[PDB]
């Protein structure tokens, strides 16, 4: 309703004057026909809303885990790589019909399956973007009900769970052959860095692998999204990000979280004053060295 | 099927634009498997 | 498309389509997806090299609509250059009915501008100006520069070295915060001003820098009438001619007015003014003949011409490539005809053959092939 | 809708007449189910050629936006 009323901002706001009376004549016309429309739509929208309400509750009477793995590839998929209206439909549509237990078993199977390096390898430059489109409105409907609504604690392990696959499966595919895997990888990466930032760690994860590809081999000007997709990723570095807060089942991590407490401590010191000296590894090259760790 | 049938004959005995275009056709029906039945993802 | 490989936002890559760009420049790969990121930019390049494109693409996304706040502020050099910045802005943002933008110069009364400003139909997000006049505003409360965010100082060696010229665009720093980001572009970049240039920008990035010719070996009194037989032979888009003086020049045109040939006159010694709008309908599709001396050799770029006739021959071949280089432009065909008729006219082509490997050959009696320059 | 139109510069309200005497020359031949038909095999035939790299990933995105602009182009016209 809120882009109806917007439009008669436009109109009110931008014309206070004047110069004819045909030219008012017709706006005053236009200003009941979009309110027309307006409570037709919703009348549209409350045929169909009643309707879906009425369907679900029989549709969500059986779920399946090979019985929804047909739908998500003969009904879902492909009207994602279709289009790009197209594409916004079919997040709309598992919000809305499925419900909420439902939602979290349809979004299990899509994420932990590593399927994300192999369609993403066989796409165009729109079939490929169109694929981002779709995780661009899946995970801003994720993170607004995190924020806003609340979650369990068991519930929330296991949202930053699919952010951990995520990033290290766009990581393989950016690290593989010539072009048709790298172009496409670039493209996705291009609407879903607005819904990026949930973790600090997982922004450099994704961040210097674009600098292992840049430094030894230019086949193409590739370079130049490269240092743009740079430019757009460490832009959201410095907001609020801290994975100690929400995700708090540490049994190991708050151990090295402990340890690495220490050497700041200790760092510190040593950058202040000087009264035994000893020398450590810095950041990024130990955060190069879990890489070939996980690449391998 | 004939597809299959190219792809299971080669088993029981460029080439990656080859994989291209038969990827294109095979993320119809068999799509969720996509690990290593065919070839080597890479 | 090379310039949605820059990542822009989808609005503002929708009309660089509509604008024709399709491969990015060496100047423009370097400094202009780091300048998103919002940290400053030393440049140096080429005139002409797409200097001005980096600016202009950076600027958009950036800014956030406000109703009735200022953003983008642009120091020049002079009253014409101005102009052109504002021509460029509104081409890449014809699909936003939002933004808006105008150009501050000298000569016009500043309260008349004062009414364009206060009234909010023509208070634009964008503000370009000289520094001559941007001074002259902000001195009696008409403007406010509390709101900007970028801050553009193209052909900063220029302004910057002439003192009446570095207290104007001082105090228009000292009138907006410092937490911002200025960005610095200019043509010739020495190490003397380099020094001097630092102290408005913190952490910046450094930048630091076929065609078939024929020749006519004829006397002297059969050129005027070897003129009314090569444009009446030849299928040209549109031809240039070049006269070494001003007195030849001008009895040509109308000589050439007179032949149902209609032509215009630009070069030197004629109003400044003249020289910018006749040369403008020329580019217009208005004429098809023009008549110049060597103001135009050198750095022209109007792709419509594929005959380029030397009237009156050079004396080196430094000057030569650059009348020619006009013609045939990025891998289109063209044609180069000279008219020999001097002494020291032989000795110049006996130069290029043997210094730019290229064979100037003799003219055929029967006339060149039409399929060698149009197909071939 | 056709604020939206009018932002994108799609113009289909202006020339409308005009766009209806072109599908005029395709529904007298009865070329309009012939056209679809020919592009989608055209598009599809294509997926088996063996000329570069980068140039058939370019190929089959526009003929894939040819055969999506032409039935736009149909349900506009023949309305009804």
């Amino acid at each position: 309703k809120s882009l109806y009323d917007e439009r008669k901002n436009a109109l009110s706001g931008e014309n206070t004057g004047h110069m004819s009376n045909r030219k008012k004549h017709l706006i005053q016309n236009q200003i009941k026909d979009i309110l027309v429309t307006g409570i037709s739509h919703q009348r549209a929208f409350k045929k169909t809303s009643e309707f879906i309400s009425e369907k679900s509750n029989v549709w969500n009477k059986d779920c399946g885990e090979d019985q929804i793995k047909i739908f998500l590839q003969n009904c879902v998929v492909p009207r994602v790589l279709f289009s790009p209206s197209d594409a916004l439909f079919s997040s709309f549509f598992i919000f809305m019909a499925f419900r909420t237990e439902n939602l979290m078993s349809i979004l299990n199977t899509c994420i932990t399956s590593n399927i994300l390096k192999t369609l993403l390898f066989c796409c165009t430059s729109s079939e490929a973007g169109n694929l981002g489109l779709f995780f661009t409105d899946v995970l801003k409907k994720l993170e607004k009900m995190r924020l806003n609504g609340d979650f369990n604690d068991q519930a929330s392990r296991k949202l930053y769970e699919w952010h951990s696959v995520i990033t290290e499966q766009v990581i393989d595919l950016l690290s593989e052959k010539n072009y048709m895997s790298i172009r496409n990888g670039i493209e996705f990466m291009k609407h879903v860095t607005s819904v990026f930032p949930v973790v600090k760690a997982h922004i450099q994860l994704v961040y210097t692998t674009l600098e292992e590809n840049l430094i030894n081999e230019e086949r193409e000007d590739i370079k130049l999204p490269s240092s743009a997709l740079i430019g757009h990723l460490k832009a959201r570095l410095k907001d609020a990000l801290e994975l100690d807060e929400f995700c708090t089942l540490t049994e190991e991590e708050a151990e090295q979280k402990r340890i690495r407490e220490m050497e700041l401590e200790e760092i510190k010191n040593y950058e202040t004053a000087c009264q035994n000296e000893q020398k450590q590894v810095a950041l990024r090259k130990q955060l190069e060295l879990n890489k070939s760790q996980r690449l391998q | 099927e004939a597809a299959q049938a190219k792809w299971e004959s080669k088993i029981s005995s460029d080439e990656i634009i080859r994989q291209w275009q038969t990827l294109r056709f095979l993320r119809s029906r068999y799509l969720f498997d996509f690990d290593k039945v065919n070839e080597k993802t890479g | 498309t090379g310039f949605k490989d820059f990542l822009l936002k989808p609005e503002l890559s929708r009309a660089i389509i509509d604008c024709g760009f399709e491969h990015p420049s060496e100047v423009q790969q370097h400094t202009i997806p780091q300048s998103i990121h919002g940290t400053d930019v030393l440049c140096q390049a080429k005139s002409g090299l797409g200097k001005t494109a980096v600016f202009v693409l950076s600027t958009l996304q950036q800014l956030d609509p406000v109703p009735g706040e200022v953003a983008v502020v642009v120091i020049c050099n002079a009253r014409e250059l101005a102009y052109q910045i504002r021509n460029e802005y509104l081409r890449f943002s014809k699909y936003m009915p939002d933004v808006k933008t105008a150009v501050f110069y000298g000569g016009t009364p500043i309260s008349k501008d004062a009414e364009l400003l206060k009234n909010k139909d023509t208070a634009p997000h964008i503000v370009v100006a000289t520094p001559g006049r941007l001074k002259a505003l902000v001195r009696e409360k008409y403007i406010d520069l509390s709101h900007v965010k970028n801050f553009v100082i193209d052909e900063c060696d220029k302004v910057l070295e002439e003192l009446d010229m570095r207290r104007d665009v001082q105090e228009i720093f000292r009138a907006t915060p410092r937490d911002k980001q200025v960005m610095m572009f200019s043509a010739t970049l020495s190490q003397e001003i380099r020094p001097i240039c630092r102290r408005f920008l913190q952490n910046p990035l450094e930048i630091f820098v076929g065609l078939q010719q024929y020749y006519i070996k004829l006397e002297e009194r059969e050129k005027n009438r070897k003129l009314a037989q090569l444009l009446d032979d030849l299928e040209f888009n549109q031809v240039i001619i070049f006269v070494k003086s001003t007195t030849r020049a001008n009895e040509l045109t109308k000589l050439l007015n007179a032949s149902n040939f209609p032509a215009i006159t630009v070069h030197g010694h004629m109003k400044q003014e003249e020289r910018i709008a006749r040369y403008k309908a020329f580019k217009d599709f208005e004429k098809r003949i023009c008549v110049s001396t060597d103001v135009f050799g050198r750095g022209i770029d109007i792709e419509r011409i594929n005959l380029a006739i030397n009237y009156d021959l050079t004396n080196e071949a430094d000057q030569y490539l650059h009348r020619v280089g006009r013609a045939g432009r990025f891998g289109t065909k063209g044609l180069a005809i000279s008219f020999v008729s001097s002494k020291e006219d032989e000795e110049v082509l006996a130069k290029i053959q043997e210094r730019f490997d290229v064979k100037i050959a003799e003219f055929p009696e029967e006339g060149i092939d039409p399929s060698t320059y149009l197909n071939n | 809708k056709q604020y939206a139109r009018h932002l994108i510069y799609d113009f289909r309200d202006d020339n409308s007449v005009i766009s209806s005497r072109l599908t005029s020359f395709f529904t007298d031949q009865s070329a309009i189910s012939e056209i679809i038909l020919l592009l989608y095999t055209l598009n599809l035939k294509a997926n088996t050629q063996n000329s570069h790299y980068k140039i058939l990933s370019t190929r089959c995105d526009e003929m894939n936006t040819l055969l999506w602009s032409f039935i736009e182009l149909i349900k506009h016209c023949l309305k009804g």
